[PDB]
């Protein structure tokens, strides 16, 4: 792979770092330690807040707003580690900003960064 | 049979020969010309609204019938949270279970009982053909009969395209039609990522059919009392309104001082806002919830009263998890936040934004 | 042939074409088995380390344990719980030092007990699973201290208390064979029974010294304890058995791994993890290959299956990796575990045709340590 | 020729053969001089991670510091200490957080501080070097927080205490330029000026909006404290410099790093700290490569160089390697450091010809930091 | 290169893993974070535990005793990383057993381990 | 000089002529049958030697002179520490200050001054005839000369082969002539990995020409007053013996309690041990270093007295860096310990092993 070419999605494996709904993950894959495409390992705590990407389906042709919530309370997995940044924005526009440890609202208020789950949360206004 | 229905409720929709004084409709406290809410000013301003008596307050804030249709019937979902069923406190199934409450409540429209509306009901030529019409002869004699016609008729209505038209700017930019404006689409990237899409989006993940932006779970997010609507409710300042646990067959205190999610369709020109109306301004309702976030001081004060937000009705079962999210909105996110759910006003109230 | 990845991106397009709804939420990992497996990541002596938890059927990641410096796990053979010995620093690896035991629940690998160990007990050397040890019961985990002197501690897990350090003669492993008592191997080539009260000097009995003083029995013998049957292999591939299974020790007749020809010809064990011992099958399974004598650590090809009774050669498996350590699950037509410390990967074979069934990537640093529980 | 390991064994083969006796002892790093380099490893979200301390000029590790949970590195200036802002659990990744900030001597690097920040005020993201910052006089540290809201820490270094934290608007990032002043970059595109030296509320003032909300300032822009040139890059490699050397920002012509038939051939700055800037030489060195828009944090192998003050272009460097962050040495023919994650290398470069001169290997996890002291 | 071939020591490269004073080391040559072949790094501490293994010096045909010490304290320093066993016996002989981390008699009780010095203390007699 | 020199100090060495009542010489108290050390038995045991008068008894235990020449001259080293003298307290700058010393000590042999030891060289002809033949006619009418020149002899003959033969069985065996049995050759594993090698062997690496055992340095490792010694000695019960520090010249406060480590050469036959003779049995000397490592009941009792070995004489600059080294050696150890140190016997005095 071409670190720079420009990404392309796929919707046929989720624990490959072109998996479509990792368009902008930072991190790794929760479906690899335990967890799944939407749900966090057991131990450990899924925050509330994340950063959102807009993400395109080539199963369907859509964009889908997806949430990078993290699973937290455990040291990184090191398991399918990815970073994309398609849509990607600075610090200051935090809320498409993802070097940052989105997991403010999990329970125990863990903050250590586990893996990335990615759910879709609604339809792109682009 | 359906358009038929449906023509038979929007007559008695507004027809005021259902109150006892005959000088009030579904349609005077569920105003059309504002998304179905109530206009009139009264004791509590315009947080509760006046019966027929034109002197009895009621104790909580007349909903839009806007989407209402989109709720539910009332139900215990797998993980144990109820959803669904009608008025704030779920007590009602369903519309056609909600109708021919405001009839009977002496507060509202106060006919004194089932026999009463069947007699208001047999005077009128085209009720007496249009419901028989529909459920056969001497439907108008029966007062069981006759009630549960009534009922089943207005919740047709509710059922039509008129109270739910998806015709929002919304709407209008996910057909791809046009597009939010940055200040909006920044509010839509705040709402989805905050935590308002906890509550405030039909489903947990994937997408809509037809969103009306609630999940219609039950939540205490820990309002304090409306005063002077309570003062004017006369429920005395002892009344605790423990919305769901009000519902016949909860039993569970868990379930004390939580109310259904509203939808945030038409927020924008139904103020008051909450179950009680406490709030005037959209813009307060959206600072209430970095009451549990922020450290800055103004966060404990009501902007509108310049005094703290108040002590929960209920302090208990507040929904913690999800209102403690760790992060502060400032002014601009609520600008952003604002702007956005002006976006979910019907098209035809679009001129009420001013 | 269909991979979990894929798998999983069909079901979710599946669910996302349906408007099928479902809420983000922290998994169970599935009931305990006999072919869950745990690999420790020692993370060649990192501060910190990591456990994987791992369902050998499907060689898919069912969870993680998180631990601090060469931590000891051990796993209850009935699956009721998991456990570790850990040790973690107030400034990364540098300030005060506290020892502890956590005991796990393992479907939700929440911590039930946190248990601290006074006076930082606990010896740090590169992982031996013998080195700390659950009593047949569960109620009691043994873990072995060095300095100032060998030593056993004995932490009550039913209580969630550390009870006491018990004295011992210069000997080193901990095989527990009841509530009360287990074995040691000594210096003097002797095992030590220590039987133990609430409170005073532990009863001590020596056995006969087993080898020489020149035959070097190697830091990871194989230790079945419902068996009672403790395996211990020699530089050489020579194998000790030893029958606990009466309460005391009664040495069995010796084995040799591998042929007169095949020593002579270079061949010895090496690794890490080099035995393991099926009970059912009452079988041994060596990872040998041919080394120079001083390169007993290095990783082996070859895997030796050889019947404990009468030490026929049943089969010889080429690998196929670098294998560091082995182990087997316990149950009928068991699996052969066969971890790579320098691919971080575990690899699945059939232990009965050896054949390679799939692997699991990405252990962490430096993997070195197969658990099983033996739960028929 | 004659690599490190090979002059050490002649030295030492050199001292057995005439007996000279010498006793092993802690080493003391060599005075810190404007070639010392120090490249901070946050190890891709690891629990805990690894600063290593490297003489550029030799190419060699003369020490290393431990931190905890993504820490925010800081070097004086003036070589008289180094210090971190870092983040720890009770039980590795979990339990109680303690965040606190350790001040350390650079030629023993042992802690001659450290100083607990009350209620785990840190903000918790991939390393950004002016997120955390020291006040031109080493006697302040400065941090920022992002959770409930934007607001800084202010903590007392001569005191050893941490002081409080400072409400600010919604904006990131803290470049002091006075003991008692720091600019932050607001979401509005203006800079925040901050004036803090009072234990009252700081004196807040906005600056003109500088640029506009389509262009993507990057998060790692190059800051001179002594020359108060703050150097920031968009997304597209146009490059905004603010004069902030009269104690208010000047805000200077944005020119482009890349040329015209360079952006039109897809040239588009990439990677980590992306940018350095000599004070002495008044240069500009960027890393860029030819790019898909939304690659932004991948690698680039080409450094530019340009004249800050003319906007003139001196070089274009093919650097040889997968390159993420660059920095340069502020002394007179100055270093090109070119730091690969994927690597693990510190690339040490000739800045005027670009030619690699030499490399430092095994820097932990996923290396991102550089940093060098402006000592003249 | 040959993992299981006889180990070929070697003196000209302290960095390297078959120098022929690291005949038992296990760990991480200090030469590469800071220390010496026979010194710490700054920050670390020294202990005064060893295990102790005979190891042949290629230059000048005789084999000395090395006295492997630890400089602990520090979180593994990652660079230069070896295991050679030359003489290493199991834990039960603890004088020539190299998965111990030897760091007692450091300083402060620093039990960590960083990296290993390799200092002759005697010749093989 | 050298051979006739060394020749003249060992005439001298052995005539008690050079004690004022004719009662000792050095051989008394350095007795060459037992390693040069004292088998006589005053009032403190063999703790402490006892003078010419028949009554005055030393503070110090009788060193052996075997391997003293191997001893380089006092001198503070580069690193702060200071190494090498005579007396346990290194008062003394090398073999040639220190022999006069005795001769004029009123507790030893008692001379009053340096013409009276002159005259007593007079008085004999052949130190006539060997003094003259080496430093010239008339040299014994000059006390300051005579008296130098009898030192001078005396360091010569304890710099000959004959008190520093190497013959030992480890000299043997680093020879290649023999080997170890496994206890010696454990106990030689333990002494090189343990604390023991950081002050008993010559250098901190490599390897050391002629090894003594001892890096010459100061230590203060804690020991506790051997009170019998300390009664007959007369020093008084509120004496403190400051080591190093009572050396003239030397005022640093980290010096108090300080000793000189001794060669550990023939160390089995020179009982009792350390500065003060507080220990009889060599094993004993070996236990006392548990007190620091060991937390067993049986490391804090002296197993000589069945009691608490009793608190440090000097408590302050003890070695604990070097002391505390986290491992108790047990029984086995220590029985190797005894087996090594006992190879450390010359061979002439191989039969006092048992
Ligand atoms: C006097 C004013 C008034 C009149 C007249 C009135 N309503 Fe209401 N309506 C209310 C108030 C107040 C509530 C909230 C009551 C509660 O939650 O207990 C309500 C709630 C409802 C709801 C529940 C919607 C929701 O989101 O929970 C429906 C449906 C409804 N009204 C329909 C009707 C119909 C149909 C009529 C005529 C038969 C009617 N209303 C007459 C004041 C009125
Ligand atoms: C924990 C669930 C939950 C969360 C999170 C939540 N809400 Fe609400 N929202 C409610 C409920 C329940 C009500 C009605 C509360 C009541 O009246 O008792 C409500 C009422 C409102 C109203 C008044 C609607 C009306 O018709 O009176 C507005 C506006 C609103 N929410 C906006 C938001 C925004 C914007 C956010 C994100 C900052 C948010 N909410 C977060 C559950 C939630
Ligand atoms: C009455 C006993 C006695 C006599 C006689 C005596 N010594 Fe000593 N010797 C001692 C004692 C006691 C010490 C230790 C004194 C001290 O350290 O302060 C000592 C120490 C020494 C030392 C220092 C050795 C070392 O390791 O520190 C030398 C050298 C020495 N004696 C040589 C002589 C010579 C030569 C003579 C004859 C001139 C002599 N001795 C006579 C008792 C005696
Ligand atoms: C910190 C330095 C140090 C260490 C470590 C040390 N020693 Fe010593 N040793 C001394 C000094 C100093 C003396 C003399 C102390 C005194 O008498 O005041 C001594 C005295 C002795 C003696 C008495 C010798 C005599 O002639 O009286 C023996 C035996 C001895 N040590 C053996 C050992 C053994 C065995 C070990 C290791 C277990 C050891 N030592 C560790 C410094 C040390
Ligand atoms: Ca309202
Ligand atoms: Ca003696
Ligand atoms: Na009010
Ligand atoms: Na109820
Ligand atoms: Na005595
Ligand atoms: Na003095």
């Amino acid at each position: 792979t071409d670190p720079r070419a420009k990404w392309v999605p796929q919707d046929n494996d989720i624990q490959a770092c072109d998996y479509w709904r990792h368009c902008s993950i930072d991190g790794n894959i929760c479906d690899c330690s335990g967890g799944s495409l939407t749900n966090c390992p057991p131990g450990t705590k899924l925050a509330t807040a994340s950063w959102v990407a807009s993400c395109y389906n080539p199963t369907d042709g859509q964009s889908y707003l997806i949430a990078y919530r993290d699973c937290c309370g455990y040291n990184v997995s090191g398991r399918c580690p990815c970073l994309n940044t398609e849509g990607e924005l600075p610090v200051y526009r935090p809320e498409f900003a993802n070097d940052i440890i989105w997991c403010f609202g999990a329970e125990d208020d863990a903050m250590t960064y586990h893996c990335t789950i990615s759910p879709i949360v609604g339809k792109a206004s682009h | 049979a359906d358009d038929a229905l449906a023509a038979l409720g929007a007559q008695l929709f507004v027809d005021p020969a259902l109150s006892r004084n005959a000088t009030q409709s579904c349609a005077t406290c569920h105003d059309p010309a504002r998304a179905f809410t109530d206009p009139r000013e009264g004791k509590a301003g315009l947080a509760v609204s006046v019966g027929d008596d034109g002197q009895s307050h009621g104790d909580r804030n007349t909903p839009t019938l806007g989407y209402a249709a989109l709720v539910p019937a009332f139900h215990r979902d797998a993980n144990g949270k109820y959803k669904g069923g009608q008025f704030w406190d779920g007590r009602a199934d369903d519309l056609k279970q909600q109708a021919g409450q405001p009839m009977l409540n002496p507060v509202e429209m106060a006919m004194p009982d089932r026999a009463a509306v069947a007699a208001r009901l047999r005077d009128d030529p085209a009720y007496r053909t249009g419901f028989e019409a529909l459920f056969g002869k001497g439907v108008l004699d029966d007062p069981e009969r006759a009630f549960d016609a009534a009922a089943e008729a207005l919740a047709a209505y509710q059922a039509t395209g008129e109270f739910s038209p998806f015709d929002s700017k919304y709407d209008r930019v996910m057909r791809g039609e046009e597009k939010f404006t940055p200040l909006e689409e920044f509010g839509y990237t705040v709402f989805i990522t905050w935590n308002c899409r906890l509550c405030h989006m039909q489903r947990k993940q994937g997408v809509a059919e037809r969103e009306t932006f609630t999940n219609f779970e039950y939540h205490n997010i820990g309002l304090p009392v409306n005063e002077t609507a309570r003062e004017a409710s006369g429920l005395g300042a002892d009344h605790v309104d423990h919305g769901l646990l009000a519902r016949p067959g909860i039993e569970d205190p868990a379930q004390s001082g939580r109310f259904k999610v509203p939808s945030l369709r038409n927020v924008a020109v139904t103020g008051p806002y909450m179950h009680n109306g406490v709030f005037t301004d959209l813009r307060t309702a959206i600072l209430f919830y970095n009451k549990y976030t922020s450290r800055r001081p103004e966060a404990k004060i009501n902007p509108e009263t310049g005094a703290p937000w108040g002590e929960p009705e209920v302090a208990r079962n507040l929904s913690l998890a999800e209102l403690q999210s760790g992060l502060m909105l400032d002014d601009g996110r609520v600008d952003a936040l604002v702007a956005f759910l002006e976006t979910l006003t019907d098209r035809r109230y679009e001129p009420l934004l001013e | 042939q269909e991979t979990q990845g894929q798998a999983a991106a069909r079901a979710a397009a599946a669910d996302l074409a349906a408007g099928q709804d479902d809420e983000p939420r922290i998994l169970e990992a599935p009931a305990p088995d006999a072919r869950r497996v745990y690999v420790n990541d020692p993370a060649h002596f990192a501060a910190v380390t990591q456990q994987f938890v791992i369902d050998g059927e499907a060689g898919r990641v069912i969870g993680m344990i998180d631990g601090g410096f060469l931590p000891n796990p051990v796993v209850a053979d009935d699956g009721s719980f998991i456990a570790h010995a850990s040790t973690v620093f107030s400034r990364i690896a540098r300030g005060e030092r506290t020892d502890y035991v956590e005991v796990f629940d393992p479907v939700t690998l929440l911590p039930t007990a946190d248990i601290e160990l006074p006076d930082a007990p606990r010896f740090l050397v590169g992982t031996y699973p013998w080195m700390t040890s659950l009593t047949p019961d569960g109620k009691t985990l043994l873990f072995y201290q060095f300095s100032p002197a060998p030593a056993v501690g004995v932490v009550d897990l039913e209580g969630k208390a550390f009870k006491r350090m018990l004295d011992v003669p210069d000997c080193y492993h901990i095989f527990p064979t009841a509530p009360d008592t287990f074995f040691m191997h000594c210096r003097d080539g002797s095992l030590a029974k220590v039987a133990f009260g609430t409170e005073g000097t532990p009863e001590i009995t020596h056995t006969e010294v087993f080898h020489p003083e020149d035959e070097f029995l190697i830091n990871h013998p194989a230790y079945s304890q419902k068996a009672g049957r403790l395996v211990w292999p020699t530089y050489t591939g020579k194998i000790h058995q030893i029958d606990l299974s009466s309460g005391d020790a009664k040495f069995l007749p010796a084995v040799e791994a591998l042929t007169e020809a095949e020593r002579a010809d270079g061949w010895r064990p090496g690794g890490w993890q080099q035995v393991a011992y099926h009970r059912a099958l009452d079988r041994i399974y060596l990872l040998v290959d041919q080394r120079d004598e001083w390169r007993h650590k290095t990783a082996s090809r070859f895997v030796v299956v050889l019947d404990a009774k009468t030490g026929e050669r049943l089969a010889k498996f080429e690998m196929g990796h670098e294998i560091d350590s082995i182990n087997v699950s316990q149950d009928e037509k068991p699996l052969l575990y066969a971890l790579s410390t320098g691919d971080k990967t575990l690899y699945i074979h059939d232990a009965e045709s050896g054949e390679e069934l799939r692997s699991v990537n990405q252990l962490g640093h430096g993997p070195q340590v197969i658990t099983t529980a033996d739960m028929g």
